[PDB]
């Protein structure tokens, strides 16, 4: 009969596990969600406060001590305004070790 | 200097929330295994307003995760942070909503609401002092809009003096997503008008806007999108966690924004958004993060600000910063068209300052904006519900667990009177 | 834990069942001996302590031939013996007989295992029921059982897929009697009625799939992946799933509105497939066209009122948008005034498992609308006119009496589709 | 509509700096080596080292000897794992039993109040049983205490057995016969290597079994489940669950 | 279980792809034009000569 | 030509190349085995 015919069992249709799997990271997308929002360069600390640069610190080591030079095409005094402080680690203060 | 209650509902807000409580986790460096592996010692300062602690120095949320389908829950925790989230503050029943608003409000999401209420006051008695309530979920289905919405007429029963705010998700106005939604989108805003202080309208269609137009992508999702919303949150609140020059909070901002008690509809924003392309041809600085923070297309619901006026508008700054070029520049912007101001008012746009953007931004800003043309994402839900009741479409989904036609055509008059408020002062 | 308890009545019913539990034995790790990640094969199988899976569904037909032949087939260690439910006669084509006595003799025995079933269950959803308007075992039995459930279990969804007789050709003679009765009575008792044909499938498997000569065993694979990008939802994970009762509330305005149409999209072969581009636009956009529908009607007489757009595997869900903002801008797809919404999207990832060596390929999108139309009266006017031409007569009635039925009941039949048709034509108009 | 990857249509440039850049961090983090396959192969490696045993001059076992632990194929319920189990560590350290039969430097124990590092074993006296994990060269050790109310075993709630690298008394268990009519004869005999007797503690007087019953899915894939409770029949001897052998290498 | 696991799985899943299809792409077509290209030079020579 | 090749594999190579035939046989013989 057809029956007989048609329903010869299959040994070895194994169903596949891996289109679902890829559809979900199709949808969600795992590690993109800091590839959506950030911005310029790369850097991994960047971060500190303004009490702690302008008192406590004592401002930027690196720059300029002195000298504020007047540039050529663009009219304005940079070189102490231009730099906006970020030296060294950021404010660490003693909590993390009590 | 307070804690923070965050509640979460619907099949939405735990895909909202999601992105909402890995940001602070990033922001606090949190690693997904509980513990603080992060660099100063100013994320450790207030760690307490949304992370309290137990033994080993793990700091777990405050969170609240509730919904009557177990579809997404079994979604949230098996992702990258799902240690971090608190293993009883998972509240679920077994059936589904599924866009009714009755058996949300009245009867099969309503059983589990004493199983929200007696954790909340687990949690929200235990904090020291606490700010208020904060919400994020849709009014699109029966989860949010049928619990949460519910659940925000039951805790304003106990709790006058602290403030609400919301993160409501409109049913967006061209291609929709269900046939019943100007029932669900039409009952609860005459829910929220009395029980909410600023509520904040957020939309799909001006998201993808957002990734298509402005961010150059090809492929915008979900993924994609929740995330903008969950930089707003934390772009929010920068002045209780970080120190800076002008401290504000979730009262500050009401005090600058809401002058009525029922001119209370917001409309939010989110300023430095550029490509993958022109990550460094661009300069993050004042006078481009100001040029776009008040532009139409830089914004997340269906406002056109320039068909009507803004009364107020709020703003926030991060970053190590100066303030002259953000005395002028929104000094200028207030003056350069009063057009799109109303007269009466003599000052409208707030200032504040932190000190710190989020990681990975240089300096930052988050636009909140009281404009009137919040008004044209209220006439297309009446549009839409006349023209429905007067047919009586659907109605007997809406007889059948509780409801009447009495909790209906008053569900109007208050979207009319509300429309009938800001059409007073559009000009 | 979300069971679909399935009932499959009549020889229609087992005959589909046959594929429909062949896909669902086929798309998890189901061996057809019942041995053997995900665990959503709990809500079709069953556990014991040897690992063996038992489907949960009831099987009945009168005349035992199929049922015997199930038994002694390929799929005889997986069935359970007692939910495959036998008699030693046949209702024979007549209503009488299936609703009056060979229903009353053994509509116990299927009442004692839904009671077992249900009561083993934890999380049952609704009743889902495949059976046939045109015969004797799916109409009176049908109607029997629709009573003695709907009398027990009380407000729970219940969707029916039926194998409609077809528009024009036919295969018993006396097929309008037996469709309008159980109709009158199925009417009352119904919630959401799935209706398809067999000659509209066949134009289909001629036109589409290019296979000349087709079979019931080759048209019965269609409905047996139509049911299960139905089911699709509970059946794995996605974006947005879909429980049972969001059909019945998205689907149906009113009373008496509830016949909606199926039809399912991307129909083609193994040969063809890899040289089309199976875009999501071009998929709905075959959904669309009137030469793509399982019932033989034309829809430009009338105008939709809801629509369901069931997806299945790997959606855009910018795409989806996209596609149903270019639908929404033609004259030649009409709606009525006061569905503005007028729409549903579900959503699942996993895609289609095909049988090996069928008549169709590995899809990777599968799209089922299950909408609702008012051109469905024409479809009802034909076998209300077949009805006019015969009664005039009194041709056939005593095989009617001669059972306990009284001659009674076919004036109250005309009168109910007459009323429906009315309900159809007064809701379907302006209002102003 | 849509094109594929690299043809020149459309939207294509910001896509080709999206994958540049994503394709760059990929690469910066296979060459510093913080990606999941060269750990993990680095860590099954370290686990699954081929060591050999210590083969026996006797049929007798002596301290020092490097011996694995074997649980015999037995013939209650049908839920069944073939035959030969294996103790196994199971990190995640954990505990469990493995359908192995080689050693495999995550098999192999050392047997350790006696005092001499080759010395005869007896029944009823106490001994400790030694493994380490790769580079640490620290003795591990065998563990399991008296039950409380937080510290219970993973799938079944009965008396857990897992691994510590303290010493206390918590640490030694005694080997005795399963037939119970001859232990006190027994009491002081040597053992010999490739027999089945019983494993019991010393503080809690319970034994150490094997549930063939509930799985443990692991990384290895090979499953069961280890505790420690002793199990008596309704004839009072005690079952096949509890005969554990402790073999030694061929020669 | 089934997040953790899958979690890891597609990691590898990603991560292979790219290396994989990348590193053998670049090393099949310089290593095939540089055998033709010798191979020519060669036999054309000797023909030639 | 730039192939360096063992004498037992040369001798293989000619063996083969005259079982195929009842330099292009030298060559396919070569890249074939």
């Amino acid at each position: 009969c057809i029956y007989r015919k048609e329903y010869v069992p299959m040994p070895d249709h194994r169903p596949d596990f891996v289109s679902r799997w890829y559809s979900k990271s199709k949808m969600e997308g795992l590690p993109y969600k800091h590839l959506i929002t950030h911005h310029q360069e790369p850097s991994h600390r960047y971060l500190i406060s303004t009490y702690d640069d302008h008192y406590n610190r004592h401002n930027y080591n690196p720059g300029l001590p002195a000298l504020r030079t007047w540039n050529g095409q663009k009219l304005l005094w940079l070189p102490e305004k231009s730099d906006f402080p970020l030296v060294a680690p950021p404010t660490n203060y003693g909590l993390l070790e009590q | 200097m307070r804690e923070i209650v965050h509640l979460q509902a619907g099949q939405c807000g735990n895909q909202i929330g999601a992105k909402f409580w890995e940001v602070i986790s990033d922001e606090h460096g949190i690693d997904p295994t509980g513990t603080y592996h992060g660099d100063s010692d100013l994320q450790l300062e207030r760690i307490n307003v949304y992370y309290n602690e137990a033994t080993g120095g793990k700091y777990v949320p405050r969170a609240v995760l509730v919904d009557l389908e177990p579809g997404t829950m079994d979604s949230v925790r098996s992702g990258p942070f799902g240690q971090i989230f608190r293993p009883d503050n998972f509240v679920f029943g077994q059936s589904g909503a599924g866009n009714n608003w009755a058996k949300g409000h009245y009867t099969e999401g309503a059983e589990l609401v004493d199983s929200v209420l007696d954790v909340v006051r687990k949690e929200a008695e235990s904090c020291d002092c606490l700010q208020g309530f904060q919400l994020t979920h849709s009014l699109g289905g029966g989860t949010g809009s049928g619990m949460g919405t519910l659940l925000i007429s039951k805790i304003r029963e106990e709790y006058p003096d602290r403030i609400m705010n919301t993160f409501s998700v409109v049913p967006s106005p061209k291609v929709s997503d269900t046939v019943v939604e100007p029932y669900n989108a039409t009952l609860s805003v005459h829910q929220l008008v009395e029980n909410t202080d600023e509520t904040y309208c957020i939309d799909n269609e001006a998201l993808y806007d957002i990734c298509f137009r402005t961010l150059k992508l090809t492929t915008p999702t979900y993924g994609d999108l929740n995330h903008l919303v969950s930089a707003t949150m934390s772009g929010v609140t920068t002045c209780l966690r970080f120190p800076g020059q002008l401290n504000a909070d979730l009262r500050k901002l009401a005090v600058n924004m809401v002058p009525f008690p029922r001119l209370h509809f917001f409309m939010p924003g989110f300023a430095p958004l550029t490509s993958r392309g022109s990550q460094q041809y661009r300069a993050l600085t004042v006078p481009e993060l100001t040029q776009q923070m008040f532009d139409a297309k830089n914004m997340m619901a269906a406002c056109d600000p320039r068909h009507g006026r803004y009364l107020t508008v709020a703003a926030v700054f991060r970053g190590r910063m100066s303030m002259k070029e953000v005395d002028e520049q929104m000094l200028n912007v207030q003056n350069k068209n009063s057009s799109y101001f109303v007269e009466w008012i003599p000052n409208n746009v707030k200032t504040a300052v932190c000190d710190i953007p989020p990681r990975g931004l240089k300096m930052s800003a988050t636009f909140i904006g009281n404009s009137t043309a919040i008004q044209e994402l209220f006439k297309r839900i009446s549009e839409q519900f006349t023209a429905m009741f007067r047919r009586k479409a659907f109605l007997h989904w809406y007889t059948g667990e509780g409801m009447d036609e009495m909790e209906f055509t008053e569900a109007e008059s208050n979207m009319n009177d509300l429309v009938s408020e800001y059409q007073q002062y559009q000009d | 834990m979300r069971e679909c308890i399935s009932i499959h009545v009549g020889q229609a019913g087992v005959q589909i069942g046959n594929a429909c539990w062949e896909l669902y034995c086929l798309e998890h790790g189901i061996q057809p001996d019942g041995q053997m990640g995900d665990d959503s094969f709990n809500t079709f199988f069953s556990e014991t302590g040897a690992g063996k899976h038992v489907p949960r569904a009831v099987f009945v037909d009168l005349e035992p031939t199929v049922i015997d032949e199930v038994r002694t087939g390929t799929y005889r260690q997986l069935f359970h013996p007692e939910q495959l439910i036998t008699g030693k006669e046949d209702a024979a084509n007549n209503y009488a007989r299936g609703h009056y006595t060979i229903g009353k003799e053994i509509i116990d025995l299927v009442l004692d295992r839904i009671r077992k079933l249900a009561d083993q269950c934890t999380g049952l959803q609704g009743f889902l029921v495949f059976h046939s308007f045109g015969g004797g075992t799916g109409s009176g039995f049908t109607s029997l059982l629709m009573e003695r459930l709907s009398v027990d279990y009380g407000k729970k969804s219940k969707l029916e897929f039926s194998i409609y007789p077809a528009p024009q050709v036919s295969t018993a003679v006396v097929e309008p009697y037996n469709s309008i009765l159980t109709t009158h009575t199925t009417l009352e008792h119904s919630d959401c009625a799935f209706m398809v044909d067999n000659e509209a499938i066949y134009d289909i498997c001629r036109r589409n799939l290019d296979i000349e000569r087709p079979t019931y065993t080759n048209l019965n694979r269609l409905i047996g992946q139509i049911v299960s990008s139905i089911t699709a939802s509970l059946r794995f994970d996605g974006a947005l799933n879909v429980d049972l009762t969001e059909f019945q509330t998205n689907l149906v305005p009113y009373p008496r509105i509830h016949f909606p149409l199926a039809t399912y999209a991307p129909v083609i072969s193994a040969e063809k497939a890899y040289h089309e581009q199976l875009s999501v636009a071009e998929i709905t956009n075959a959904c669309f066209e009137p030469a793509n529908q399982m019932v033989k009607c034309d829809p430009r007489h009338g105008k939709y009122m809801a629509c369901c757009l069931l997806y299945r595997g790997d959606v855009v869900p910018k795409d989806v948008n996209a596609a149903i903002a270019t639908i929404k801008t033609k004259r030649t797809i009409q709606f009525v005034d006061w569905c503005p919404t007028g729409f549903k999207v579900g959503i699942n990832y996993q895609p289609p498992t095909v049988v090996p060596g069928g008549d169709l390929a590995k899809v990777q999108r599968a799209v089922c609308m299950l909408s609702n139309t008012t051109a469905i009266a024409e479809a009802w006017a034909r076998l209300d006119h077949k009805f006019d031409l015969m009664y005039a007569k009194r041709a056939f009635v005593h095989w009617y009496v001669g059972e306990g039925m009284e001659e009674g009941e076919f004036s109250e039949a005309r009168e109910d589709m007459a009323a429906l048709e009315k309900d159809y034509e007064e809701v379907g108009v302006d209002s102003v | 509509n849509v094109y594929g990857p690299g043809v020149r249509m459309g939207n294509w440039n910001e896509d080709v700096y999206l994958e540049e850049e994503r394709m760059r961090h990929f690469l910066e983090k296979r060459e510093k080596g913080e990606l999941l396959i060269q750990r993990n192969r680095r860590v099954k490696k370290n686990i699954l080292r081929p060591m050999q045993l210590s083969v026996s001059e006797d049929g007798y076992v002596h301290y020092g000897d490097k011996v694995i632990i074997v649980n015999p194929d037995q013939v209650e319920a049908g839920k069944f794992m073939r035959g030969d189990l294996s103790l196994c560590m199971s990190p995640d350290c954990g505990v469990s039993a493995v359908q192995t039969i080689a050693p495999m430097g995550r098999n192999t124990f050392t047997i350790l109040n006696s005092c001499e590092m080759g010395q005869v074993v007896v029944y009823g006296q106490n001994f400790c049983l030694g493994i380490a994990a790769g580079l640490e060269g620290k003795m591990l050790y065998l563990t399991s205490d008296h039950r409380t109310l937080l510290k219970s075993s993973l799938k079944s709630g009965l008396q857990e057995v897992t691994l510590t690298d303290e010493v206390t008394h918590l640490n030694c268990w005694q080997a005795a016969f399963l037939d119970p009519q001859l232990r006190l004869e027994y009491e002081g005999f040597p053992v010999r290597a490739n027999e089945k007797i019983v494993i019991y503690h010393r503080h809690t007087n319970r034994a150490l079994a094997v549930h063939r019953n509930l799985f443990l899915r692991t990384y290895f894939g090979k499953e069961m489940e280890v505790v420690a409770h002793t199990y008596l029949d309704s004839h009072k001897v005690e079952k096949p669950k509890n005969q554990w052998m402790l073999v030694t290498g061929n020669p | 279980v089934e997040r953790q696991r899958f979690l890891r799985v597609l990691q590898n899943e990603q991560f292979e792809l790219d290396m994989e299809e990348a590193i053998q792409k670049a090393e099949a077509n310089k290593m095939l034009r540089d055998r033709q290209l010798e191979q020519e030079e060669r036999l054309a020579n000797e023909l030639a000569r | 030509i730039g192939v360096k090749l063992s004498k037992e594999e040369f001798e293989n190579v000619w063996n083969l190349a005259s079982k195929k035939h009842q330099v292009e046989t030298i060559r396919n013989v070569l890249d074939e085995l």
